[PDB]
């Protein structure tokens, strides 16, 4: 499975290379709306429910549903190379999504299909992408090792930033906009401040290789899987490993946390996703 | 007129610069951003601006001296 | 039944006019209708460094802190240190010093720590070619602002080395008439605490907007690393044209923020600059006050100096009365001859003041 979406505290959602978006329940975990679409690595929702954008690594850009028929609107040579991620904004109206054809373009949901609007080029193959909780700044993390964040009323170029010494492949945003987490495949991820972009803490773990990070949006604390089969996670005020899990058994691709107390899903190369919750 | 202006001790500052025509605050005064920016697009208008030893010190304070008397 | 005078207005030119001239002055109602009335912390640890740096200066201060009686000793200068509170940095406590400084008893070799710079008020780099080759042409030769760590706006922890070594006897008189041709536009970009590319994002922004012009633009980058970095991220940019051929000069400068972007900050400066070179005559408006109390405590004998219409704002007002009540000395002005330029020559004798602490 390569990507997970969580709704609220209900539905939830597993991706895959076969195209099945499964659709599940944490309370009797049956796929509900099995189907297929392809060779598919990241996705998300849409914020009522019952709707789930996803991408793909061939030139597409598709999206779902649950109660109806499965297939609603798909946008073929959407990027004519690979796409990597994407996201709605704060609200759920706008879709941003990158793509190594160094572009990155938004799209904006009308009445039952989408619409593209803007299109912007960088001079990198683009891997990553993440808006802010509130609409205030977007990211975008650039294998020539750099991370461009970008406002969203103007997208006027607001900070570059490097450090990384390699392709950076997960970025996160603090949930009430004043701190941003960079992460790496050095396995050292970065704490990063936000008015000026100082570096606070270029702190280490995860000894193969970073593969996705994740914030818990309650507090500013945040979780880190690896590919090394363990997931951590960190508090942002004294940047201690408050806590190490080791349960998974192969390359722990991806990880999602849920908005109503950090209710968090992981994810991994052995066929197995799980469930971490509270004590 | 402008020395009387500003000699005269009952009128303020400001009512003195408006019949003509708070220092702690170092900075010089600026009008809004955009305004003289979009103003000075072209800048052309500023381009008028831009482009022995004892008979010595005798002459110095001599010629001082007499400049002195001729803006007296 | 001295001297009087109301508000904290242009304060700092009141006491050191006060301590310049040997004049008892008496300064109430600092703000007097206010819910925290009297003498803010700035200005009282100012007010000790003038303590510090005179000798025989005596400061009264009532119990509502509002009214402030100050006889004047005389100026010793020398070494000292001095934290500056976190309220005002250590610009609005080093441009008094800078024209109190050369008449004093020993060199003056004083370390401010504290914050560098703010929006409001002066930057060390500002100060240093906007102010000091003013200074060399009134008349000092050795004056430096070494700065030997740098701070930040909101905890500082900085370290600027004020030394003038040039004991003048009074400061000569001026001669300045004709507007000067510009020669060069430069300036310097610090950064502090942040990645080095915000220093080329407001460079090329800035040069980019001066860039349509034949005049030698020439901007230098400094990051500062290491314990000379300050203790905060902090970034700001300057910009002086230097007319090298009688070395004239006006600045403009600004610091960043949450927020700001390099870019729009490089453009800002840019046009405040313009704003200034156009609207100023023969020396900058932050320029003036150090110039006519330079030609004011010239030598017995006239000097003029250009100024323009525009010049001529409340600012300059204030100062003017200033100098009326403290040694009551009228400011004359001409007008040049050719009216496409409406420019004031301000001719202003100045009273025949020596130093008077000098070992001979």
């Amino acid at each position: 499975v390569r990507s997970i979406d969580i709704s609220d505290d209900n539905k939830l959602l597993a991706t895959a290379s076969n195209g099945s978006l499964k659709i599940w329940n944490i309370k009797t975990h049956k796929c509900i709306r099995t189907f297929e679409c392809g060779y598919a690595l990241t996705c998300k929702f849409l914020p009522g429910g019952l709707l789930v954008i996803l991408g793909t690594r061939n030139g597409e850009l598709q999206l779902f549903d649950l109660a109806s028929s499965s297939l609603l609107d798909t946008i073929e040579d959407a990027h004519d190379a690979a796409i990597w991620s994407l996201d709605l904004t704060s609200d759920g109206k706008r879709l941003v999504t990158g793509s190594a054809d160094k572009t990155v373009k938004f799209w904006d949901f009308k009445v039952l299909k989408l619409h593209h609007d803007t299109t912007l080029e960088l001079t990198d193959d683009i891997l990553c992408v993440r808006v802010s909780p509130d609409d205030r700044y977007l990211a975008i993390s650039l294998l020539d090792n750099t991370v461009k964040v970008f406002f969203l009323d103007s997208m006027k170029f607001y900070l570059s930033l490097y450090g990384h010494k390699l392709p950076v492949l997960s970025i996160d945003i603090s949930f009430d906009s004043k701190m941003i987490i960079t992460s790496s495949a050095d396995k050292n991820i970065k704490i990063w401040g936000l008015d000026f972009g100082d570096c606070h803490k270029s702190l280490f773990a995860h000894q193969d290789s970073i593969m996705n990070v994740k914030f818990l949006p309650q507090s500013h604390n945040f979780f880190s899987c690896s590919k090394d089969a363990v997931v951590k996670y960190w508090d942002g005020e004294k940047f201690e490993c408050i806590q190490k899990l080791y349960a998974h058994q192969s390359e722990v691709w991806a990880l999602a946390v849920a908005t109503d107390g950090g209710f968090v899903v992981s994810s991994s190369h052995d066929h197995s996703i799980r469930i971490w919750e509270e004590t | 007129n402008i020395g009387k202006l500003i000699y005269m001790d009952n009128i303020s500052p400001e009512e003195c610069i408006r019949r003509w025509r708070d220092l702690e605050k170092f900075v010089p005064y600026f009008d809004t951003f955009e305004k003289l920016a979009k103003k000075w697009k072209s800048v052309d208008a500023i381009k008028e601006r831009f482009l022995t030893w004892y008979e010595l010190q005798k002459a110095k304070i001599s010629k001082q001296l007499e400049i002195n008397n001729i803006e007296y | 039944k001295y001297t009087t005078f109301q508000g904290s207005q242009n304060f700092r030119l009141r006491i050191v006019l006060a301590t310049l001239s040997g004049k008892p002055i008496k300064i109430e109602k600092i703000r007097s209708g206010d819910l925290n009335p009297g003498l803010k912390d700035y200005e009282v640890s100012f007010l000790r460094l003038i303590e510090s740096v005179t000798n025989g200066s005596v400061i009264e201060i009532s119990y509502t802190g509002t009214t402030v009686i100050y006889r004047p000793g005389i100026i010793v200068g020398g070494a000292s240190t001095h934290i500056c509170p976190s309220s005002k940095p250590v610009g609005y406590f080093v441009e008094p010093m800078l024209y109190l400084a050369p008449f004093s008893k020993k060199k003056f070799s004083i370390l401010f720590k504290g914050i560098t710079a703010s929006h409001n008020d002066a930057g060390i780099e500002a100060i240093k070619w906007g102010l000091m080759p003013v200074m060399e042409k009134f008349g000092v030769r050795e004056c430096a602002l070494h700065t030997l760590k740098r701070g930040s706006p909101p905890l500082g922890g900085g370290e600027v080395h004020l030394v003038v070594d040039s004991l003048i006897a009074q400061p000569i008189t001026m001669h300045e008439i004709d507007r000067p041709i510009i020669s060069s536009i430069t300036g310097v970009a610090y950064s502090t605490r942040v990645s080095p590319s915000l220093v080329n994002r407001m460079i090329d922004g800035a040069k980019k907007v001066l860039k349509n012009l034949q005049c030698e633009v020439n901007i230098t980058a400094d990051v500062w690393r290491g314990e000379n970095s300050g203790k905060s991220p902090g970034w700001g940019i300057t910009l002086v044209a230097q007319s090298k051929q009688k070395g004239w000069s006006y600045f403009a400068e600004d610091i960043g923020d949450a927020g700001s972007i390099p870019e729009e900050l490089g453009e800002k400066v840019a046009c405040q600059l313009l704003e200034e070179i156009s609207k100023s005559a023969a020396v900058g408006r932050n320029q003036l006050p150090l110039a006519i109390v330079y030609m004011v405590i010239g030598k017995e004998d006239i000097g003029r100096l250009r100024i323009n219409k525009e010049q001529i704002d409340e600012r300059f007002i204030i100062l003017l009365r200033d100098i009326k009540k403290i040694f009551n000395t009228e400011v004359f002005l001409k007008p040049v001859d050719e009216a496409d330029n409406e420019d004031m020559i301000a001719t202003i004798k100045g009273i025949g003041f020596t130093n008077t602490s000098k070992k001979i």
